[PDB]
């Protein structure tokens, strides 16, 4: 079973772009779009990016990324405090016909 | 509550058929002419078979209608809203508020289930604005004309026949009736059909240009027996005229068995 | 319709759920025409007859149903799998298609997505969904663990592999039940025009014979036909 | 004229629909009660 | 907005059964599909199982699979999901999922998450 890889945790100070990498099979990322969800501790999880760099309506377009490949990145631009989150990049794999969830990285600002 | 009347007005299309220099008879529920018209400026209306409703100018105020029986969950309940962009007809299951209006909107129901109807079409609605609301044999029709007006304390003594809009085939009861605004941090009345017998009058285009209606007086049912809306000096028999019975008396003359 | 028949998932027949069509014409013949289904049942109702005369509210059923089994989803008919998963009316007016699914339905490892009720306390009345998650109790009988005495578990997971025969394979059923109700709206499913010569017209439920000429008489907009003094149509749009 | 559009006791004023929707046995009555119905009338435009 | 219930979610012994409903408002439910997602406490999201607008299963996780059946009624406008052979790895936060895609095969994000229950097994 394929497992969608992120990076743990990442630190950055504020007005410094931080990228997200989410590494797939290409059964799951090359066929669909990764979806990014960012999720703040103890509350629920809120769509980031729909269908890769799409933002829906209440994201700020500071958030940006481009998937490549098998690839799928994010990246934030102008970053503040309060920014802090876990950040997951969901793919339904077809060749698994199940959703796949990545592990998730930890942002935050010290 | 401040009654007025109605001159001459309320008159629609009966049937979707071209008549052209035709003086023609028609019986259907019309509006009486020169009747009693409530002046309202939200109760619950009774729909009574029909109901004509108006506006004075309204100022796009008046945005919308809700129909229905028991205005709860229990029964399905006919609602007309425009959204001042399009007019949105649904038939589904709501619980009406006491106080519905409409930014602040969406609070007129509560629960929306058994959704039955949708429809969107171009809006319905200085300016006169006139309805007319029927519900035969489950198809609720809506009658309509917006014909700019002035001198707007009353409605006008003129004649304008409404061309019809919409033919829903709701198929639901329709009993009460109540009117929406929209509250901002002006005027409707309300008349009644009956079903009475007018004579149209058809000119070479096919609009009706004048109706009488044959039982306001004398003269007018005079002129709908002879068809016609001049008459010439003579005597014409018009009606009959018969007493009816009151009190249906039963009479039996004055041995019961052990 | 065809959007209904292409789902890429189909209904488990413990899941079955009723779809409403109405407000849309129903092009009935296209179905017959196509001749893609393997099966094809008409209870009550003519192919001819269904396209003229139409009933309201028409209601679309979708499950899954093993080939073998297929005759028990039938009316007048009982079978375990339809006495505790779907019961059709003996009178029922309605028409059954159902077609192979072995290509898109059928897994090699197994699909956990179809279920059947085996056990139910009693037989489920027509066009009844059955929600009885509870297992076999009755008071006799009653607690979490399983006894073994007719408890068990009423919901099994169907098995549709490749292996598997014909009659095991999945077949895609949908039932459509046709119905006459108070409401006015019907969902129903057109020559050229000859000018200048008797024919018979059917303009749209108007009837007659005559000429027909092009026209100088403008209608409003909402007008149908025109007549004339004695009423007697003499113009049509 | 007119008076071609009364039922005179059939169940519809039209040849057409009685024809179409009834059993040949059974439109024969309702075509006789048109037949009476129109004689009538067109006698009593002769004879006035 | 689109509100997500959660209920039917306590503490439970391992050889039990338990039930979760999840309410949908401000949407039409049959339009959308529904999907089950559970994230136990410090670990991430993990996908437990999909539906769609017919109600046909999509498919379930496959640790889950053959002890979790998923249930939804369009009238009710509610999806039910029943556990069965609960374990200490089941123990879990189960949000409710609205899907835009009622296939869900591709293309397919949650537009809204329900705040979930807390689902603990244990002896
Ligand atoms: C209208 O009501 C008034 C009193 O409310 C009455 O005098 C008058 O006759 C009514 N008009 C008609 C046409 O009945
Ligand atoms: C929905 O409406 C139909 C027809 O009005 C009725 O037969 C049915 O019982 C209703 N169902 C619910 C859940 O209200
Ligand atoms: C309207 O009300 C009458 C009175 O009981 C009832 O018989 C009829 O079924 C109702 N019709 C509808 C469409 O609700
Ligand atoms: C009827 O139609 C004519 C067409 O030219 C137009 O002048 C107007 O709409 C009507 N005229 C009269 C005299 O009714």
């Amino acid at each position: 079973q394929s497992v969608l890889t992120q990076p743990p945790s990442v630190s950055a100070a504020p007005g410094q772009k931080v990228a997200i990498s989410c590494s797939g099979s290409t059964s799951n990322i090359g066929d669909n779009f990764v979806s990014w969800y960012q999720q703040f501790p103890g509350t629920a999880p809120k769509l980031l990016l729909y269908d890769d760099a799409r933002r829906p309506s209440g994201i700020p377009d500071r958030f940006s990324g481009s998937k490549s490949g098998t690839s799928a990145t994010l990246g934030i631009t102008g970053l503040q405090t309060g920014d802090e989150a876990v950040y997951f990049c969901s793919t339904w794999d077809n060749s698994l016909n199940v959703v796949l969830f990545g592990g998730g990285t930890k942002l935050t600002v010290l | 509550p401040a009654y007025t009347n109605s001159f001459t007005r309320g008159v629609y299309y009966p049937d979707k058929v071209f008549r052209s220099s035709v003086l023609h008879s028609t019986q259907d529920l019309f509006l009486p002419f020169f009747s009693n018209v409530t002046w309202f400026h939200n109760p619950v209306l009774p729909f009574n078979d029909g109901v004509y409703f108006a506006s004075t100018e309204k100022s796009n105020i008046i945005r919308g209608w809700i129909f229905g029986t028991t205005l709860d969950s229990k029964t399905q309940s006919l609602l007309i809203v425009n959204n001042a962009t399009n007019v949105v007809i649904k038939v589904c299951e709501f619980q009406f508020c006491n106080d519905p209006f409409l930014e602040s909107e969406f609070r007129v129901y509560s629960s929306a289930n058994n959704c039955t109807f949708e429809y969107v079409s171009q809006p319905f609605l200085k300016n006169l604005r006139e309805f007319v609301f029927k519900n035969i044999d489950g198809y609720f029709k809506i009658y309509s004309k917006h014909t700019p007006i002035n001198l707007v304390r009353d409605l006008p003594q003129g004649f304008s026949a409404l061309e019809p809009l919409v033919d829903l085939p709701i198929g639901i009861n329709i009993t009460r009736f109540q009117t929406l605004l929209a509250l901002h941090r002006a005027a409707y009345y309300v008349g009644y059909l009956q079903p009475r017998t007018f004579l149209l009058k058809y000119n070479e285009n096919g609009t009706i240009t004048d109706a009488v209606d044959c039982a306001l007086d004398p003269l007018s049912e005079t002129k709908c027996t002879l068809k016609s809306f001049t008459v010439e000096k003579g005597i014409y028999q018009t009606s009959n005229f018969r007493v009816q019975p009151t009190e249906s008396i039963v009479r039996f003359p004055n041995n019961l068995c052990p | 319709f065809g959007e209904v028949f292409n789902a890429t998932r189909f209904a488990s027949v413990y899941a079955w759920n009723r779809k409403r069509i109405s407000n849309c014409v129903a092009d009935y013949s296209v179905l017959y025409n196509s001749a893609s289904f393997s099966t094809f049942k008409c209870y009550g109702v003519s192919p001819t007859k269904l396209n003229d005369l139409c009933f309201t509210n028409v209601y679309a059923d979708s499950f899954v149903i093993r080939g073998d089994e297929v005759r028990q989803i039938a009316p007048g008919q009982t079978g375990k799998i339809a006495d505790y998963n779907y019961k059709l009316p003996d009178d029922f007016t309605g028409c059954v298609i159902a077609w192979n699914s072995n290509n898109l339905d059928s897994k090699v490892g197994g699909n956990y997505n179809y279920l059947y009720r085996l056990f139910r306390k009693s037989n489920l009345k027509p066009f009844e969904r059955d929600i009885s998650t509870e297992i076999y109790q009755a008071g006799s009988t009653p607690c979490n663990g399983v006894e073994g005495f007719n408890c068990y578990f009423p919901l099994q997971s169907y098995g549709f592999q490749p292996t598997n025969g014909v009659g095991y394979q999945p077949y895609r059923v949908v039932v459509l039940s046709f119905e006459l109700l108070h409401a006015p709206a019907t969902v129903c499913g057109s020559t050229n025009l000859v000018k200048n010569k008797c024919v018979n017209f059917n303009f749209n439920g108007l009837t007659g014979t005559g000429v027909l000429t092009e026209s100088n008489k403008k209608f409003l907009p909402f007008q149908q036909f025109g007549r004339d003094i004695a009423d007697t149509t003499d113009a049509v749009r | 004229v007119k008076q071609l559009s009364s039922n005179f006791g059939a169940i519809s004023s039209v040849l057409n629909d009685i024809l179409s929707r009834l059993d040949p046995p059974e439109a024969e009555v309702q075509i006789d009660r048109l037949i009476t119905g129109r004689l009538q009338s067109l006698q009593t435009y002769v004879t006035q | 907005e689109v509100q997500l219930v959660e209920s039917g979610g306590g503490l439970v012994q391992p050889g039990r059964s338990l039930t979760l409903s999840c309410g949908a408002s401000g949407f039409t439910f049959e339009d959308y599909a529904m999907h089950w997602v559970r994230q136990a406490p410090g670990k991430g999201l993990e996908w437990v199982s999909g539906i769609d607008w017919n109600s046909g299963v999509i498919g379930y996780a496959d640790s889950v699979k053959g002890r979790f059946i998923i249930s939804r009624d369009n009238a009710k406008n509610s999806l039910y999901l029943h556990m069965r052979s609960l374990t200490a790895e089941d123990t879990a936060l189960y949000y409710c999922a609205k899907d835009v895609y009622s296939e869900s095969g591709s293309g397919s994000y949650y537009d809204y998450w329900g705040q979930g229950t807390l689902v603990t097994v244990s002896s």
